[PDB]
DNA sequence: CCCTGGAGAATCCCGGTGCCGAGGCCGCTCAATTGGTCGTAGACAGCTCTAGCACCGCTTAAACGCACGTACGCGCTGTCCCCCGCGTTTTAACCGCCAAGGGGATTACTCCCTAGTCTCCAGGCACGTGTCAGATATATACATCC
DNA sequence: GGATGTATATATCTGACACGTGCCTGGAGACTAGGGAGTAATCCCCTTGGCGGTTAAAACGCGGGGGACAGCGCGTACGTGCGTTTAAGCGGTGCTAGAGCTGTCTACGACCAATTGAGCGGCCTCGGCACCGGGATTCTCCAGGG
């Protein structure tokens, strides 16, 4: 028998840090999963083209910076790439 | 968290407003002494005019022990006795047992979930009855005591509202129960009834707009318009009485009158309905209003046309001792006997009004009773009666005693 | 429950808006589900014959298109209320699909 | 003795796996290479939308008097928001109805 | 002659939903065919992506793609 | 003289069969670098991407337009009016 | 104020070419807000692709692009 | 002995070139192999739909007596067209223009 | 000096086979090559992504096939079918 | 004609079912970690030269501002039909249970097709040159608006 | 009919399209090896089909009033033509900066081998709500006795 995968565990981690006491029942979970691949394939999509316009063979974090900058509306880009400079950061200092 | 961009959320009038403004100030109510209340007043006024006894001597009144509960209003109608409850808040009924009704009246204020209030119960043939007499002067010009068929009135057994059951217009003895806060909208009484209302214990607040061609056109345009919850009619007229009816007070309204109740204490009243002879055309008025507004006939006085046919009957025999009931309701009538004339001018135009809209009638609306012979030929006399009847002298028409009265 | 008699009780367009309220209210779904399936099988045999559906397929197509007639009656709403009426016409339905680019 | 191995999301300081978006990224046919800061990166963005869209759904949740995330409040909160409401322009959330809106020429 | 299961009342209460308070009595036979054509180019598109699958029975994911393919994306089926 | 309706139908049938740009160059450059300077300073500007600028612009102006006679045709009238642009604008989708 | 270098004949000559007969006093403001905007939304992309390739001059490749991400497909400047 | 050459166009009977197709389609990051008849089937639609939209501006220059073609006679064609204006409805043609539209209100 | 690809000999061989007398200018080619690279990235996507829906990795001309189908409408997708098959059949003869 | 007790029944404090969705441990298999090796992709320094910017004159085609008058937008009435609300009879949607078989999902294994290498060489791209298709000037012919 | 907008038809310039060559690098021919998929065998899930019971939604008819549509009058704002003012286009200068190309050196990501713990599927609780459920406390129907 073969297993899946899936988004929960950390979908439940992320909850469990901004409402501790609620619960998610099973179809909102299934939605978030939906979104979460929409999202993942729209930015991963959009870093290969910018590789691919400038002769380059290898995607790095400044190509996932311009798309993020390029499909997030206003202030989101602007607090989503501080938080993953932040990111790549603090894992670079290790 | 944090590191956010970083919100939002995801009876419409004032009853107590209506009860504490001056503005409902008008002088419509007559406050009278009992011994001034007869036919002979009738005759002359047309009972048009809202009529408060403070007390009641002279009016012939008698009623329950002054202590009487509504546990005790439970026993003599019967603990199973099925009730039409209404629901304050939304002004539709619910049906519960009259014991249920009890359990409900003797839970504490603080203890009860929603207002609940019984305008509707109908006490007659029961051992209530008894107990109350309404005031004298009512049984002389009761349309049902006067002149519904008497032998029918008689073999009434049922002590409920049940249609099938009914063999005359029940509605002459009810028993009203309000609990403090109770509130009934603004209404015109069933087939524009008179009713006479006695505040056994507790208090009332009445609001009264008189039946007048403009209000009563506003009135039918509030029903209509669905919108009674969100629009106090007592704004919307030229003047409105607010007036407060205290323990031991009597209180007559005359028919078309539109009201409005509340109950400021808990309260037990005895009051009751009767059309009378001295103001047909607004009595018509209001059923075609209830006609119109389509009223079900649960909310409405039964056998009101077929009433009106035994009016005509009536009159007709007592001036011209011409019988127009078939020979079987002759004979009912003659067992129970054995056991040139002036009309007012109130009752002459009452029944050209009335000879007029049952004239009128088709055939599957005229309601023609059980005991009538031949309805053409008793109209056709009715408007010779009126013809010969039409220079009645007023002043000789008030003989104090009524035309229509039962040997 | 037998008729009663003398019980006294006091009491275009008002049904429509609390039907309005209540329908933007509820989630379910607001066509019955046989005659759905029905359609959507014989609408499906002319490109193929002895076709086999799974219910969340069914379940999804219903959602689609339900979707898709509430968003196409809002604009005609917005229509029609261009031309100063209140009442919905076929022409605005035709304007509303014509400017969307579906014509 | 080989020393005790560290994931590298938590080296990063995030809850979002960065082994599978790295695995995912090279089996996907989107470059001939990946580079070492791409997937952290990447986790971090999804887990600040992800946190971002639970945190207005619980709030909406909460706003009703209940304990419980249905598809509804998602779709309230997502329709109810400027900035998310362009992300998810297209997109049809199952059974989570519509934001209530009467004319004002209509009542 | 299924579409004529789609009764009157579920477009009253669809237009309800939209957000509609007269309605004209002409519109069910436009709604008719807007929904026949809808549903015709969906299917078709279900259709030839099972059929690329070597399959006999249509799965959630070809609806799903296809939908996607028209710019309706649908979330909460896989 | 002409009576009001009938030069408008000859420039539309004049306007309906050319092909060259309706608007000046200079001002869409001047405007085109006004509007830029707001995001990076010291821009420099090649000769074509300008002109792409301009053909998008028109067409999609023109296309605006059209739409916006289908609107005031529909309200029986024959002249166009700010309402009608902004009902076009809303149905399709960009407000 | 160089949005005021689109005057009111080449909004006649657009409008002609649109195919409207009779054009209201209060067209051409709307008409310039409208376009404005296209511009900002067209030009803030173009600008963040120069930006990515460490240049200082839009080329008309970075313009396509970003048109193309709109869904507006321009045929005759490259590809 | 290696034998003459012979493009593979000849050989399938197309004049686009094959593997020129076949190289875009390996260095263009689609799939991790590519099997020997796409490119084929690739250039013979690519070809037919030059060959149809060719045709239909040829028709369409030499109804206004010319000999050449310019971007109005390909504008006219693909528009003039009821399948050709499906597939490239949001595709603008510089130096185009639109075709003779007026409403009959108008007139 | 770097020198760029183009498709402008195999579009003026098609053109001389259906207008022997018509010629064309330096715009309309462009146009072309422009519209031919646009229909190209079209269909190599859409196989693309069917061959990922089916756990495969290889691209052959019956996802190419799919891929024409889902996007021609009416009869051009039967046609270029019909052209497409008739070459890979001739092709592989030989 | 009043009590009364042999059956009655209502619902219901509450004393049990019983499904329903979440929520929590256990085993364990496979995927993420760790430790090395290398070879090519990308960063950096340097030189060239194509094109983008700034400037000056002047021709003139286009934009601007005014008169005006008429025709199209807008508001007010009337009438008549079409749509809404309600009651009643009719129909089929929905739910529980049972049965059967079509077809989707997994596993060996065999081989044939596609990837990586090494040369040969011709197809196509950059650089040059002529002539023929197209623009524009200018004196009529005809249909079209007033 | 008269005035005006548009089509009719010949002359001459003119510069861009089509035809030539030189050569260089990517496509073709021949070779080897390895793993992806094609096919057969098997099992069990889940889709189709049927029937009975219940009742909630759908359909049909009638009354009436509210809105849609046509008709008429007013009035002001926009299209048309003209005399005046402006800067857009075009031709030619001058400079320089930044895009494009070549050559090195290195350091970072791919591949391989050995190891272990994380998350996933399968059972065990766990607090609700929809019914039951004798029976039974309170109040009760009913022809007898008193
Ligand atoms: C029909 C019964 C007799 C009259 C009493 C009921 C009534 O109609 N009221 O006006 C009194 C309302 C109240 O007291 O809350
Ligand atoms: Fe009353």
């Amino acid at each position: 028998r073969s297993r899946k995968e899936s988004y929960s565990v950390y979908v439940y981690k992320v909850l469990k840090q901004v409402h501790p006491d609620t619960g998610i029942s099973s179809k909102a979970m299934g939605i978030m999963n939906s979104f979460v691949n929409d999202i993942f394939e729209r930015i991963a999509g959009e870093a290969s083209r910018l590789a691919h316009y400038n002769k380059r063979s290898t995607i790095t974090s400044r190509e996932i910076q311009t798309a993020v900058r390029l499909l997030l509306p206003g202030e989101l880009a602007k607090h989503a790439v501080s938080e993953g400079t932040k990111a790549v950061t603090k894992y670079t200092s290790s | 968290r944090y590191s956010q961009r970083l919100r939002r959320r995801y009876r419409t009038f004032d009853l107590e407003e209506k009860l504490h403004t001056n503005k409902y100030n008008a002088n419509f109510v007559t406050f009278m002494e009992g011994k001034d209340f007869n036919v002979e007043y009738i005759q002359r006024g047309g009972l048009r005019d809202p009529l408060i006894f403070k007390n009641s001597d002279g009016l012939g009144i008698k009623m329950p022990d002054p202590d009487f509960t509504v546990n005790d209003v439970k026993m003599c109608v019967g603990s199973r006795r099925m009730v039409d409850v209404m629901d304050v808040n939304t002004q539709k009924g619910i049906e519960m047992t009259m014991a249920q009704w009890t359990r409900y009246y003797e839970t504490p204020e603080e203890e009860r979930e929603k207002l609940y209030n019984v305008i509707s119960l109908e006490f007659s043939h029961t051992r209530l009855e008894n107990m109350v007499q309404r005031p004298s002067t009512v049984d002389f010009i009761d349309w049902v005591d006067n002149m519904w068929p008497r032998h029918l009135k008689e073999s009434q057994t049922e002590s409920t509202n049940a249609i099938l059951e009914m063999q005359y217009p029940k509605v002459q003895k009810y028993c009203l129960m309000s609990v403090r806060g109770c509130y009934t909208d603004f209404h015109v009484d069933f087939g524009g009834t008179s009713v006479w209302y006695h505040i056994h214990q507790g208090g009332k607040v009445f609001w009264l707009i008189p039946p007048t061609a403009h209000n009563l056109e506003l009135y039918e345009n509030w029903l209509l318009s669905g919108k009674q919850g969100d629009i106090f009619l007592g704004d919307r007229v030229s003047d409105c009485q607010r007036i407060e009816l205290k323990q031991g007070y009597t209180f007559v309204i005359p028919s078309g009158w539109i009201h409005a109740v509340y109950t400021p204490t808990d309260t037990l009243v005895f009051g009751g309905n009767f059309l009378h002879s001295f103001n047909i055309p607004m009595q018509l008025k209001i059923y075609n209003i209830e006609d119109r507004t389509r009223v079900p006939n649960k909310f409405r006085y039964p056998f009101y046309y077929e009433m009106c046919w035994y009016v005509l009957e009536r009159y007709v025999y007592c001036i011209t001792n011409r019988s127009h009931l078939t020979k079987e309701f002759q004979k009912e009538s003659l067992s129970m006997d054995l056991e040139q004339v002036h009309l007012t001018h109130f009752e002459l135009e009452g029944l050209r009004c009335l000879v007029d809209k049952l004239e009128s009638l088709p055939l599957h609306k005229k309601c023609v009773p059980t005991g009538i012979e031949d309805e053409d030929a008793l109209i056709a006399d009715v408007k010779i009666l009126l013809e010969e009847l039409a220079n009645s002298d007023p002043k000789l028409a008030l003989t104090g005693v009524p035309i229509v009265q039962w040997p | 429950a037998p008729a009663t008699g003398g019980v006294c009780k006091p009491h275009p367009g008002t049904v429509a808006l609390r039907e309005i309220r209540r329908y933007q209210k509820s989630t379910e779904l607001l066509i019955r589900k046989l005659p759905f399936q029905r359609l959507v099988r014989e609408i499906a045999q002319d490109f193929k014959t002895d076709l086999r559906f799974q219910s969340s397929a069914v379940m999804a197509l219903q959602e689609a298109s339900e979707a898709y007639l509430v968003g196409l009656f809002e604009d005609t709403n917005l229509a029609a209320i261009h031309a100063k009426r209140v009442t919905i016409m076929p022409k605005d339905i035709q304007l509303a699909r014509r400017i969307r680019g579906e014509r | 003795a080989r020393a005790k191995a560290k994931t590298r999301s938590s080296r990063a300081g995030l809850q979002f796996p960065v082994g599978r978006v790295h695995r995912l990224l090279r089996k996907g046919n989107y470059a001939e290479r990946v580079g070492a800061g791409a997937p952290v990166y990447l986790a971090a963005v999804l887990e600040y939308l992800t946190a971002e869209i639970l945190e207005l759904a619980g709030n909406a949740a909460r706003d009703n008097k209940k304990t419980r995330i249905i598809p509804r409040h998602l779709q309230l909160a997502i329709r109810n928001d400027e900035e998310l409401n362009k992300l998810l322009g297209k997109v049809t959330i199952a059974q989570g109805g519509v934001l209530p809106n009467i004319q004002a020429v209509l009542l | 002659d299924n579409i004529q299961g789609i009764t009157k009342p579920a477009i009253r209460r669809l237009a309800r939903r939209g957000g509609v308070k007269r309605i004209s009595g002409l519109i069910y036979e436009e709604t008719r065919g807007v929904l026949k054509v809808f549903l015709e180019n969906v299917i078709r598109d279900a259709v030839t992506y099972t059929e690329h699958a070597k399959r006999k029975t249509v799965t959630a994911m070809d609806v799903v793609y296809a939908l996607k393919r028209q710019g309706r994306t649908l979330y909460g089926f896989g």
